[PDB]
């Protein structure tokens, strides 16, 4: 993972409880590949692979 | 450098291991 | 597929290529691709799974692909030695100087046995006569070990396979 | 003459001592040691009194039975009648395990065999008497039988065994006394795991000095007809040990008879590996490994990439080793130690793919000649190879590296090298492609001969005449012939055969 | 007198590509598969060098051979190519055994015409 | 023949290995037969398999 | 393995010892037919007219062997009876021709017409009169010249490479003037079948010389040895009817001159060739065998040695005897350029 913060619109911008808080909220608003898979309908595996049988999985079904 | 000459290995057999082994020095 | 006009199943397909990969013959990739093109054309569902399984068992049939090629050089290396049996200054240099040589290894050392055993036991093209029932050598199983061993002057303590002291189920 | 170990063979006196505490013992005290037979000691006098006697009794004299009517008397006393039906040499055993149990460290004079001192004395003589076999043995029983014990047991149950050894009373009683050591000594149910443990150990020794004769003897004699992966196979052995094991078996027996190894043979058995791994390491930095060799595009990624690495790969060999046909080049000894040694890594890196040879032939030019006549005929030797390669608008591309090094190419690219003695020759394949960016990969799988033809491979005609090549049409490959054959029929002026009557 | 194709543009691109070491295994492949051919002995000379060179032949040369041993009436020949078929175990096909059974059926060689029937 | 770069897929790395530690990152040194010094010389991004 | 360095003994032997390894297996056998002819045919120079009881009095007056000598009939020290001018001393007009039509096809890359060494042959013979009728139009002399023409495509069947062969030895059998030279089917048909055995050997077919008998032009069973002369095709009746058209001249005072040895005695030493060929187990000992015959031991050698090396490659080729060849760096390279080329014509 890769993590950015930037606390310059605060008011207080040393202020580790608003680090804490915002790496927090940041990791509580990711949604899990089985998540967007579920919600989408599609396969898991078929969305970070880099399969050619997976190009069936992004047309419409037909 | 130095290199490991592993006479520490040789002071196990310092311990009368037949009293427990019940003779392992031989073959067996 | 012609006589009672069917449709074969995914896993009819599956079966097929996963058998003509194993066989280690020529062109059983080939007969593979013209399956797995089959399914292609006629709609069958090729998966992921199916793709990685190919490739799979392709590398481990590999190992009988190199079996077969190696009986055939085998086999020609017989004939040839049945041909040719049919047919029928240690320290002086090329100008006469004296040059040294090294001393005579030990006569009851282990490598010296080595050298001596394999100057002395038969030759490896008259150990087998016929090669393997499907295109490989013989001398796999047990049996055809021990009655070379046997040829070659050496009885073999392991002469099951469970006799093998099989390290795999070590637990500790 | 013959030394063993019942006539001890004579050693240097500046030898180091084996046994820690011999090393701090004073040099007075040390040049106070005599020179005595091994059993003038009195544990090995025990020793061979006791056991070694014992041991003895089995081979052909005539006392044998002498004695062995007593310790039968002896071990009937012990167990009435059932020990009559027990062999003799169980009952050599029993009485040998009797008096390696019953051993006591104490006073000389007061009962007790031998002092610990002696004891002591005799391990680090005996430590010395070896060599670096004997060394081996030493460790390999360690191996076998201390070190299970050593990782079962604690080291109050150590220090335990220490004081049993020294038999002090006074430090006996110190030791027993204290509550916490009472406490700690270990329970018999968890030092049964040394029996399994133990069991594992000799389990791998076995396989080592057991299976390594038997696989040796298979892959000397028939190595196409055993091959390392099918002894592996066939042995349930690990792929990587069974070689590992052959090489160990070579280079133990080269080595205990005082033999040069053959150094070919890891390089042999680990061809693959060789190249992967041994590299040359820097003091002070740390390395990497490549996972890829290059940035590619995978085969998955599309329908024919995956079609044409499944076909590679049955065209490919799975293991290849030194008898296959990739290496049918080297006919004889000579090429094939020179292949095989010392030079291997250069013979390797000179080309990535396995090919029937290792470069291209050398065949030398013919020198313009030189109106100046001898005048000038030296000028073209010197102290160094010239090298010379052509540069230029169609010569230098990266990317065409393979077809411009074709020697089956007109417009390949020309190099020259100029002797020493002015001789003009052609370069070899590595001084080639030594002008190009370097390549640092090799294949040790794909061989050509072995491609599929015929099912779903066929070259035809009609693809390569669909570009109509036309004599009539296009006439530069009749200018090209032309170039090429000879001219010097332009100074006669049909050709007929000489008249002579 | 010269090799049926030349190195660019025909050859697989998984094979290298023109690999110009292995010209000759090119030629002997093409040899060994061409279509026009029908001298039979000319295919078991060809058949030998293959198997001195090295060349991995599938079903399709022994096919080829076959076919070019039936016009002749080669049943002997045929018989060969089955038994050394058998003797590397690779299974001979539709048309290479009608072709063995037209050739030994062309010479009245009834018995080895059942013979090779029973066998496949 | 205009797909992917090498059908190899089975190429082991002959190369020296990367140096993780201490991880220099310019490589100027002046040679004398180097003929690719003119390509070797410049700001080149370092993004491989490594 | 390795020896202690003393004396300054050099690395290679020769300039193309190492480079013969870089040959794939019918690349050796094509280098080494061309080098083969070249290393039996100088070998054979030294001795080039002698007799058999001659060969056997030179070899026994050199009865002084010091155990590492060669034989003293490879490369004999006797004194010239000839005395040629350039190139002729080590070499033969033969193998004169032999070389040029070597360098032609090395420069042509491929197959290539007859027109290309047509001028250069009859250079060579109006630079050499004497040599051109005493070796012109003999089945010998141009078995010889032909012998590398399946160099250019060893797995060219028999038709193809007779075919190509035709054009070669019409101009090698043209006789200048309208003498009307008899026999050029024969021939032609025995340099066929002679070709077959060639070409079977570079195709390392088993039993090269059965199978060319087997296959070989009808009417030619007298140049195989008789155990195999079984198996060739019988005379064919149009050859038969040829001869009778010939026999029709009733012209016995008419004798044609250019072919001076007489075509069954070349058939008689095209046979033993050959047989010695076929009998001899390496290269040294089939050349050995190949002068100790006597004659024309120039062609024996430069056809034993030829078959010699397209039987058992290059490598095979004592590289002394090669070294001592006296344009073995021309020869080797151009046979070179010839295995490089022969397996990718640029005209097609």
């Amino acid at each position: 993972a890769g993590c950015r913060i930037n606390l310059k619109a605060t008011n207080n911008p040393k202020s580790p409880t608003h680090t804490v808080e915002g790496v927090f909220e940041a990791v509580k608003a990711l949604r899990s590949v089985s998540e967007i898979a579920a919600s989408r309908g599609k396969v898991p595996h078929s969305l970070i692979y880099n399969i050619y049988p997976y190009l069936e999985e992004i047309r419409r079904r037909k | 450098n130095e290199a490991e000459k592993h006479h520490d290995l040789h002071m196990f057999y310092t311990l009368a291991w037949w009293k427990l082994g019940e003779g392992i020095f031989g073959v067996d | 597929i012609l006589k009672k006009d069917l449709s074969p199943s995914r896993r009819t397909y599956h079966c097929m290529i996963f058998m003509h990969l194993s066989s280690g013959e020529e062109g059983g990739t080939a007969r593979a691709l013209r399956y797995l093109e089959a399914m292609e054309r006629a709609g069958i569902q090729v998966r992921p799974s199916l793709l990685k399984k190919i490739v799979r068992v392709n590398n481990a049939a590999g190992y009988k692909r190199d079996m077969k090629r190696r009986a055939r050089r085998i086999m020609q290396a017989r004939e040839e030695y049945l041909a040719r049996k049919e047919e029928g200054r240690a320290d002086v240099d090329a100008e006469g100087n004296s040059i040294l040589e090294p001393l005579a290894v030990s006569p009851t050392s282990t490598l010296a046995w080595w050298e001596k055993w394999k100057r002395e036991t038969v030759s490896k093209h008259e150990l087998f006569t016929e090669e393997g029932a499907d295109g490989t050598p013989k001398g796999e199983t047990f049996e055809e070990k021990n009655e070379a061993l046997r040829m070659m002057g050496i009885t073999s303590s392991f002469q099951t396979k469970d006799l093998v002291p099989q390290p795999d189920r070590q637990k500790l | 003459p013959q030394w063993d170990l019942w006539q001890s063979r004579p050693r240097s006196e500046d030898m180091d001592e084996a046994l820690q505490p011999f090393m701090d013992m004073p040099k007075s005290l040390k040049d106070r040691r005599y020179d005595i037979p091994w059993w003038a000691n009195p544990f090995g006098a025990w020793y061979l009194q006791n056991i070694l006697s014992l041991e003895l009794l089995k081979l052909k004299s005539k006392t044998n039975a002498e004695k062995i009517a007593t310790y039968r008397s002896y071990m009937r006393s012990l167990a009435s009648g059932k020990d009559n039906t027990m062999s003799d040499d169980d009952v050599i055993r029993n009485i040998i395990k009797e008096r390696w149990k019953t051993l006591e460290f104490g006073d000389r004079n007061a009962g007790y065999p031998c002092t610990f001192g002696d004891y002591i004395q005799f391990l680090n003589e005996w430590f010395k008497s070896l060599d670096e076999e004997g060394m081996q043995r030493l460790r390999e029983h360690f191996d076998r039988r201390i070190r299970p014990l050593l990782a079962v047991m604690s080291p109050v149950d150590i220090l335990w065994l220490e004081a049993l050894t020294q038999n002090s009373p006074h430090n006996k009683e110190q030791l027993q006394r204290k509550i916490a050591f009472q406490t700690s000594l270990g329970t018999p149910e968890f030092f049964d795991m040394s029996k399994r443990l133990r069991y594992e150990i000799n389990e791998d020794y076995k396989v080592r000095d057991e299976l390594g004769p038997e696989l040796f003897a298979l892959w000397s004699k028939a190595p196409e007809r055993w091959p390392p992966e099918r002894l592996s196979k066939m042995y349930g052995l690990d792929f990587t040990l069974v070689r590992k094991i052959l090489v160990w078996h070579h280079f133990k027996a080269c080595y205990d008879a005082c033999v040069e190894p053959d150094w070919s043979l890891p390089k042999r058995l680990f061809a693959l590996e060789w190249i992967r791994d041994v590299r040359a390491r820097k003091h002070g930095l740390f390395y990497g490994k490549m996972r890829f060799a290059e940035q590619k595009i995978t085969f998955y990624s599309d329908r024919f990439l995956f079609r044409d690495l499944v076909n590679r790969r049955e065209a490919s060999y799975a293991n290849v080793w030194e008898m296959d046909d990739p290496y049918r080049f080297l006919q004889t000894e000579q090429d094939y130690e020179d292949y095989w040694g010392d030079n291997y890594d250069v013979y390797r890196r000179m080309f990535p793919e396995m090919i029937g040879r290792t470069g291209e032939p050398v065949q030398q030019y013919g020198q313009m000649p030189i109106w100046a006549g001898p005048h000038r005929q030296h000028a073209n030797k010197s102290e160094h190879n010239w090298m010379f390669a052509e540069i230029g608008v169609n010569v230098g591309h990266e990317a065409l590296k393979k077809l411009e090094l074709d020697p089956t190419n007109e417009k390949r690219r020309r190099f020259v090298i100029r002797q020493p003695d002015g001789t003009l020759r052609s370069a070899k394949m590595s001084e080639m492609r030594a002008w190009y960016w370097k390549e640092e990969w090799a294949d040790f799988r794909f061989w050509a001969p072995q491609m599929e033809w015929g099912i779903e491979n066929t070259p035809s005609q009609e693809q390569y005449q669909e570009h109509v090549p036309d004599t009539t049409d296009a006439d530069f490959r009749k200018q090209r012939r032309i170039q090429s054959r000879p001219v010097k029929w332009f100074y006669e002026s049909e050709v007929r055969w000489p008249d002579v009557i | 007198m010269h090799p049926r194709l030349s190195g660019q543009g025909v050859f697989p691109r998984y094979g290298g590509g023109w690999m110009h070491q292995f010209g000759h295994v090119y030629a002997l492949q093409q040899e060994l598969l061409n279509a026009e051919a029908n001298n039979w002995f000319r295919a078991m000379e060809l058949w030998h060098t293959a198997r001195h060179e090295g060349v991995a032949m599938n079903v399709s040369h022994y096919t080829n051979i076959l076919r070019q041993c039936v016009p002749p009436t080669a049943w002997e020949a045929s018989l060969m190519v089955l038994k050394q078929m058998r003797r590397e175990n690779i299974r001979p096909d539709v048309v290479g055994v009608g072709c063995a059974l037209a050739a030994c059926a062309d010479a009245n060689r009834s018995e080895e015409v059942e013979k090779v029937f029973s066998c496949f | 023949y205009a797909r992917g770069q090498h059908p190899s897929y089975d190429m082991v790395y002959a190369g020296p290995m990367p140096e993780i530690f201490p991880m220099r990152r310019d490589f100027r040194k002046p040679t004398r037969w180097d003929f690719h010094d003119i390509e070797k010389q410049g700001k080149y991004r370092t993004s491989g398999p490594y | 393995v390795a020896k202690l360095q003393h004396n300054s003994a050099p690395t290679t032997l020769n300039f193309y010892e190492k480079s013969f390894q870089q040959l794939s297996d019918v690349q050796q056998r094509q280098t080494g037919l061309l080098i083969g002819a070249a290393v039996g045919d100088a070998a054979a120079r030294a001795l080039d007219g002698y007799t058999a009881e001659e060969v056997a009095a030179v070899a026994a007056e050199s009865g002084s062997l010091q155990d590492e000598d060669e034989d003293p009939v490879v490369f004999a020290s006797v004194t010239p009876r000839e005395h040629k001018s350039g190139l002729l001393r080590h070499h033969s007009y033969t193998f004169y021709l032999f070389s040029q039509l070597l360098r032609v096809m090395a420069t042509s890359r491929g197959d290539f017409p007859v027109q290309y060494v047509k001028n250069e042959w009859v250079a060579t013979a109006r630079a050499h009169p004497d040599c051109f009728v005493r070796e012109h139009a003999s089945l010998l002399h141009v078995l010889c010249i032909t012998m590398q023409l399946p160099v250019i495509y060893p797995w060219a069947d028999d038709s193809t490479l007779r075919e190509y062969a035709s054009g070669f030895l019409e101009f090698l059998t043209e006789t200048p003037a309208e003498q009307a030279v008899a026999s050029r089917e024969d021939v032609y048909a025995y340099t066929n079948s002679v070709l077959g055995v060639a070409l079977r050997c570079l195709q390392s077919n088993p039993d090269p010389y059965r199978n060319a008998a087997f296959m070989a032009a009808p009417g030619t069973a007298h140049v195989f040895p008789d155990d195999l002369a079984l198996y060739c095709p019988p005379a064919l009746v149009g050859s038969s009817h040829s001869r009778t058209e010939e026999l029709s001249e009733t012209d016995s005072e008419t004798v044609p001159l250019f072919p001076a040895r007489l075509l069954e005695s070349d058939v008689r030493v095209v046979r033993e060739c050959l047989v010695v060929a076929r009998g001899a187990a390496s290269f040294a000992e089939g050349i050995k065998a190949a002068i100790h015959l006597g004659g024309p031991v120039c062609q024996r050698s430069l056809i034993v040695g030829a078959l010699l090396g397209a039987r058992m490659g290059v490598r095979r080729i004592p590289i002394s005897w090669l070294s001592a060849t006296y344009d073995h760096v021309p020869l080797v390279t151009l046979a070179l350029q010839v295995a490089q080329w022969s397996w990718n014509p640029p005209h097609h």
